[PDB]
């Protein structure tokens, strides 16, 4: 009636992904600030794709 | 596949590799198609990330 | 489809292998008979061949009708080849290993993916008994089933010039063969070998049993020789005339030497790195079967 | 050169050095010695040294071989010097 | 330099263990401010001689 | 018996089998690519063999 288990799916996917570029370790300054940003616009296509 | 330069470096290049997941449910057939020229850059992915 | 005599496809006239020399068509033994050495201080010691990889490649989906022996012979013994690893076609003689398959091997020597009208063929039993061994040509390239380049030469010295005493003794000094030669013999010796239907010779190698077999060992001994001598030229680190009282003597030093050398030179025909891998494959396959 | 300055010097210098690794409570581990003070020795610019930064954890192995192996697939490379 | 030296060896961060003693990274690594929501610290201000 | 070589011999021979490529076959003819350049100069990797 409200789940749709395709945005569902994608919200693993998002969660999965997101764990993966939280556990980037990275070198440069600038690659540890889009580490974090990404998580962000992972977060976002979630909604988008809901 | 149309052919993707991606090395992998910044935690950023996690987008090709969504717009492959994406690519996987939107279009599942099409992907069975090209999917191991996706592989070659998943490969490159993974020898980088993991 | 061409029978298979009680000996082999050689037995047959059609596909007889001679060298041109003085003016006619002359049998690889007498040209062999030509051949002189000079041993040297440096010795060959034969080790046991390492066994063919089990595993065969897979032929790739190829529509076309793969030539297979002319890519075979120019890769051994052509003056032109290269990258002869590139185009891996020799997988293709795969499709033939399999019992049943739907492809025949042309006495042409071109792999047809099927049978097809007024082209005449290997019996497909004998072929994929050629097949089973052969395919593994495919390999060559590949780095985890390269053949030995330096020590299998070892053996086509000792199956060139080595004395029966040298042979049965597993060991020979470092020959240095020479002969009376005319003008660019090793090129047009090399070119009348490129010609040979030596997919007769394999088949009947990898598919007679038997006292048929060794009979075929003892009937075309010579022709494996002049294959080897071919090869052995390719990889002679030089090659050398003299003049000797209104006379030529071609002298190739060294038998059973493999000097790797890539640089070519008009005094015969040279391997690139890959015709290295290729030859060396070949020879380990074509000895392995040689020897049992 | 007096013990009592060469031994403290030699104390410092070897606090100095921190090499890079994953502590792992397997018993058949050990540290690629070689390859992770090559790494820190060239404040890991080195594609092995880097190799080495995003995934310390490589350097563990237990198979001594597969040890350089594992470094070799990861890179695509044909060697190391 | 020399100072400096040692330090930036030490390493330019670090964090807290359940035991609570400081782990230094050994590596020297330009601070960004995403690493102030993470387990990390800044290695001038630890304080730890 | 195979054939004897023209030029094994000294006799003019004035028929010949010329192979030559035909319109599918082509050489020297220029060839587009899709250059791709590295995404970071300071990314690229000057060393390892």
């Amino acid at each position: 009636t409200v789940t749709n288990e395709f945005a569902s799916r994608f919200r693993t996917i998002v969660a999965t992904l997101a764990n993966v570029v939280n556990e980037r370790a990275v070198q440069d300054d600038m690659q540890k600030a889009t580490r974090s940003c990404t998580k962000q616009w992972l977060r976002h296509l979630e909604t988008q794709f809901d | 596949l149309k052919k993707i330069a991606e090395s992998f470096e910044d935690p950023s290049s996690i987008v090709v590799v969504l717009e492959f997941i994406l690519f996987a449910l939107f279009f599942p057939t099409e992907f069975n198609r090209i999917k191991g020229d996706i592989q070659n850059v998943l490969l490159l992915f993974f020898s980088r990330w993991y | 489809m061409l029978q298979q005599p009680t000996g082999g496809y050689t037995t047959l006239e059609q596909f007889a292998f001679t060298i041109r020399n003085d003016g006619t068509n002359a049998t690889p033994t007498q040209f062999l008979q030509l051949l002189s050495y000079e041993a040297t201080e440096n010795e060959l010691v034969k080790k046991t061949i390492p066994t063919p990889e089990t595993h065969l490649p897979s032929a790739r989906n190829v529509p076309g009708n793969v030539y297979i022996e002319d890519a075979i012979t120019q890769a051994l013994f052509g003056i032109s080849a290269q990258n002869v690893n590139a185009h891996g076609y020799f997988s293709r003689l795969s499709a033939l290993a399999l019992p049943n398959t739907s492809a025949r091997l042309g006495l042409d020597g071109v792999i047809y993916n099927s049978e097809t009208i007024n082209i005449p063929f290997y019996d497909p039993a004998a072929v994929a008994n050629f097949a089973a061994t052969y395919a593994k040509l495919g390999n060559a390239s590949t780095p985890r089933y390269r053949a030995d380049m330096i020590d299998i030469y070892a053996h086509v010295g000792l199956e060139l010039a080595g004395t029966d005493a040298e042979r049965a003794a597993g060991v020979m000094p470092v020959k240095r063969a020479k002969f009376d030669s005319w003008e660019g013999s090793l090129i047009s010796l090399s070119r009348d070998v490129v010609n040979w239907k030596i997919l007769a010779f394999l088949i009947d190698l990898c598919s007679l049993e038997g006292e048929a077999l060794r009979a075929f060992k003892t009937r075309n001994r010579d022709v494996f020789r002049m294959m080897l001598f071919i090869m052995s030229t390719a990889v002679a680190a030089n090659v050398v005339n003299r003049k000797v009282t209104k006379r030529v003597d071609r002298v190739l030093e060294y038998i059973g030497v493999n000097s790797m050398r890539t640089a070519g030179r008009t005094a015969t025909i040279t391997y690139d790195l890959s015709r290295h891998e290729f030859a060396a494959k070949f020879l380990q396959l074509t000895f392995t079967r040689w020897n049992a | 050169i007096p013990a009592d300055e060469l031994i403290d010097n030699l104390h410092s210098w070897m606090r100095s050095v921190h090499l890079l690794h994953v502590r792992s409570e397997d018993n058949t581990l050990r540290y690629n010695w070689m390859l992770g003070v090559y790494a820190r020795s060239t404040n890991y610019t080195t594609p092995v040294g880097q190799l080495v930064v995003n995934a310390p954890a490589i350097l563990n192995y237990s198979n001594p071989q597969d040890a350089f192996n594992s470094v070799f697939v990861a890179l695509g490379i044909d060697y190391i010097d | 330099p020399v100072e400096y030296g040692i330090f930036v060896q030490r390493g330019a961060t670090y964090t807290i263990n359940a035991a609570g003693e400081f782990e230094f990274s050994g590596r020297n690594e330009k601070w960004d401010q995403a690493l102030y929501l993470s387990e990390h610290f800044p290695a001038l201000f630890s304080d730890v001689p | 018996q195979v054939g004897i070589p023209k030029l094994e011999v000294d006799h003019i021979s004035f028929s010949n089998v010329v192979s030559m490529m035909t319109a599918n076959i082509r050489t020297g003819d220029d060839m587009a690519v899709e250059r791709v350049n590295p995404d970071d100069v300071r990314a690229i990797n000057i060393r390892n063999a």
